[PDB]
DNA sequence: ATCAATATCCACCTGCAGATTCTACCAAAAGTGTATTTGGAAACTGCTCCATCAAAAGGCATGTTCAGCTGAATTCAGCTGAACATGCCTTTTGATGGAGCAGTTTCCAAATACACTTTTGGTAGAATCTGCAGGTGGATATTGAT
DNA sequence: ATCAATATCCACCTGCAGATTCTACCAAAAGTGTATTTGGAAACTGCTCCATCAAAAGGCATGTTCAGCTGAATTCAGCTGAACATGCCTTTTGATGGAGCAGTTTCCAAATACACTTTTGGTAGAATCTGCAGGTGGATATTGAT
């Protein structure tokens, strides 16, 4: 026999890769699913939450904080184009809002 | 006896509130409110507390992105104070209403 | 009983993106229930294209151009470019 | 057959 | 035994509750009125998300309604919520 | 044997076969009950009628008796129920309501 | 080669409207409106099949999809013609 | 030298188009336009006459639908006419910003 | 070719919308939304229509794309 | 409000071409009869998780007072945008031809689905660490009164 | 232009609730060996799509005049913000009983998988109709003038 490397590895994802394909199986989106499928879609899933994860730390880096909050999840998503747009429809518990005040409300 | 001028504690408040993330209905009266709703929709229903707090994260972040809307309009109509007006165009334009 | 989760593999990218970093259970919730949207929604998105084209099977190709209408921009470039740079380190075994 | 709200009834 | 009957709760989310949100949604001034506008719209909403949780509490044939129930529910309104699974 | 098409013994104009076909043909599941289509088969011809019957009536109005897709937007947007089920929807050829808003009005 | 609704669509006009008639734009329109709700429905009730862990598509899955999809006096009209028709096909 | 005093004609023609649903945009430049976006994103596409019409009538219904939100907007501030002011604060409403 | 887009033809557009009096800044905001629409729109078309191996953009193309933007069309295919 | 005097619509009538409706037939679904699996319902029951309750306390909600200043009403004029008449051209439309393609078949190698059979990686707790939330206090800025 | 009265900011401190680390079973990948499809890769239709061609008609762009509306400016009443006294009830923390999930088995009634046998649904000609598109002529609305 030969020992065995986990689909993950041989791709060089971090993400499961064995796991995705399952999922993509047990959820009945087609008869058939192609070998490279969950192998594509693990690697996206993996750089989306290697995106929101540097963006998040470096707001809790700026917060003086060096565990992830919430929060700081929320800031990341909120002032970010993209990921503000992807998760437009979205709500974060616990990650209350961007601060921003209307400028005509400001003392005159 | 000191005293601030209108307007400038609730620029205090919105900066202050607008830092956090502590919710701001007291749970217990929030909690109470949906088992009413519920049971009169069904009877002899039980609740994850899990699922209230769901309710009140999901009820809480919709009234605030409703109070920005209706703020955008009260804004627009070179107010400062919002109205029910506001809350009815918001909702109307959010497609939430006829 | 199992419950499956995704904190094995964020903990991972977490820790190439930000080592000195970590997260709450709260955080890792959000971070989880992530993952599993963005699943569903390329899943998804992609099964409607394999039955617009009256295919029986989803494979690569429809993971990306699902990626394609469902991220904007930026995201898309390198999605796609992660995605593929995985498929062919994945091929040449 | 079927009954509407308007009360009519299919064929 | 049974619990004391619950009435008039939405009565529960007091007028400075109703502040406190509009603060974080950057509102400075408040007419009197949107107090019971809030509470119209709050009522609305919870019985929208709330009826079908409750819905899918049924059709599992169940007793309980679950943080699950619950974010099935937001997903069908489009009010996705993350955090507490799913 | 005879044939009795399911539909025919479940008392529908609508077609239960094909309706079970598009089930299993849709991955929804792995299976698909014996009932299913019947009862689908059923939904989907009673909103039909529900829509047929509201926009002949339109269409009777206008005096036309060929139903054209205005009549139909009209027994769509005049009923509340239809109109919350189709709020997001376009009505190819459809047109609007009528509306004039009030303070635009003369006087 | 291919199919579409307009035999049953027009067979439903006929018992609501006899003296009625149909234009093509409009058939076109009614059978767009027979697959948008036939999708609905059957996704509404794939999600609740899963969510339960279940394998299999059942009538009470249709149902309680059309109570979570159709609005009030849709949504009873719905359920009743559902299940009569349900049960008259059981019969025979 | 008969002449009719500014608005009545506007909602004369408001009663018009509302009663009406031939498409209001002329057809060639809408195709000219839309071939032009889609050269864009590739090359060399050809365009099912359908699937123009399927842009147009999409593309009309949202135009009107967003024309209603932006009256409202004009008729919440006082005001009659509708500028892009009301256009901006109907879509950041709708979630289209 | 969006100049093409009238300002005789907006206007219809508006009136159908319920709308009495109209601003003359109104027109390159509005040439400029149906742009942006048709952006979004006909870019997801496209992508449908090279993912099916095509090089003619169809009805159906059309209308998933639509769909998935949440502009769903009836009348030109299922 | 009437009296005329422009223009706008609206009904009644009518003929007819483009669609609609209807016929006449055949492959592709749908229905049958049998033979297999298969799910998920029934019946225990182990056990987290929920409903209640108690008690103490201080965080917060209410109600009241009072006056700053915001909303609304009025006034008014400058100028933007509507209505209209004119005149030019881009749009319509109506074939006509031709050819670029989407749509069909018919094989095959490649790719995927199975059916078993070992080998780990992931998960569920206990065993350990350690951010950081609240609590102070001094310095700094901000705000409102004189 | 200054000075009290507050609020904000920010560094340090400390115990602890909530992460992190560490182990042991076990469901889920992974690895192999046959059994099936699947969807191109080529080989060809019919067909919608594009490209001209070529008039005419309304539809669009211009330019003029001014109605009325939008924006600004002022005033003032009265509403909503700020602050305080009062005291209620939400919050916290633990305890217990028990309801109802959820985990495991056991097993028919229900659904899938073939292989035929029939009937329907779709296509493309054949056989009809409903508006449309026009034409006056009859009320209707709009606007200016007494
Ligand atoms: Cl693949
Ligand atoms: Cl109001
Ligand atoms: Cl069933
Ligand atoms: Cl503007
Ligand atoms: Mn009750
Ligand atoms: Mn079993
Ligand atoms: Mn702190
Ligand atoms: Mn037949
Ligand atoms: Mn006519």
């Amino acid at each position: 026999r030969a020992k065995a490397k986990t689909r993950s590895s041989r791709a060089g994802l971090q993400f499961p890769v064995g796991r995705v394909h399952r999922l993509l199986r047990k959820g009945n989106y087609s008869e058939r699913v192609g070998a490279g499928a969950p192998v594509y879609l693990a690697a996206v899933l993996e750089y989306l939450t290697a995106e929101i994860l540097e963006l998040a730390g470096n707001a809790a880096r700026d917060n003086k904080k060096t565990r992830i909050i919430p929060r700081h999840l929320q800031l990341a998503i909120r002032n970010d184009e993209e990921l503000n747009k992807l998760l437009g429809r979205v709500t974060i518990a616990q990650g209350g809002v961007l601060p921003n005040i209307q400028a005509v409300l400001l003392p005159k | 006896p000191h005293r601030y001028r209108p307007g400038t504690v609730a620029l205090r408040e919105i900066r202050r509130y607008q830092k956090s993330t502590e919710l701001l209905i007291r749970k217990l009266p929030f909690q109470r409110l949906v088992r009413e709703i519920a049971q009169d929709f069904k009877t002899d229903l039980r609740f994850q507390s899990s699922a209230v707090m769901a309710l009140q994260e999901a009820c809480e972040a919709y009234l605030v992105g409703l109070f920005e809307d209706t703020n955008l309009c009260a804004i627009h109509a070179k107010r400062v104070t919002i109205m029910p007006k506001d809350i009815q165009l918001a909702r109307r334009i959010r497609g939430e209403r006829a | 009983s199992r419950k499956e989760s995704y904190s094995i593999y964020v903990y991972k990218v977490l820790k190439q993106v930000h080592p000195d970093t970590g997260i709450s259970s709260k955080a890792m919730g959000i971070m989880n229930s992530f993952v599993n949207d963005i699943f569903e929604r390329i899943a998804g998105e992609a099964s409607r294209l394999a039955h617009y084209n009256k295919r029986s099977t989803i494979t690569s190709r429809e993971i990306q151009t699902a990626v394609r209408l469902l991220l904007p921009g930026e995201l898309a470039k390198h999605a796609v470019s992660e995605g593929t740079k995985a498929v062919t380190k994945y091929t040449s075994a | 057959g079927m009954r509407l709200r308007s009360g009519r009834s299919t064929g | 035994r049974h619990r004391k009957v619950l009435r008039d709760n939405i009565q529960g989310i007091t007028k400075p509750a109703i502040r406190r949100l509009a603060r974080r949604g950057g509102v400075k001034r408040i007419s009197g009125l949107i107090y019971e506008e809030t509470r119209g719209v709050l009522k609305v909403f919870l019985e929208n998300v709330i009826r079908d949780a409750v819905t899918y509490t049924e059709h599992a044939k169940r007793k309980t309604v679950t943080a699950m129930d619950v974010v099935y529910a937001l997903k069908r309104q489009g009010r996705t919520l993350y955090g507490f699974g799913g």
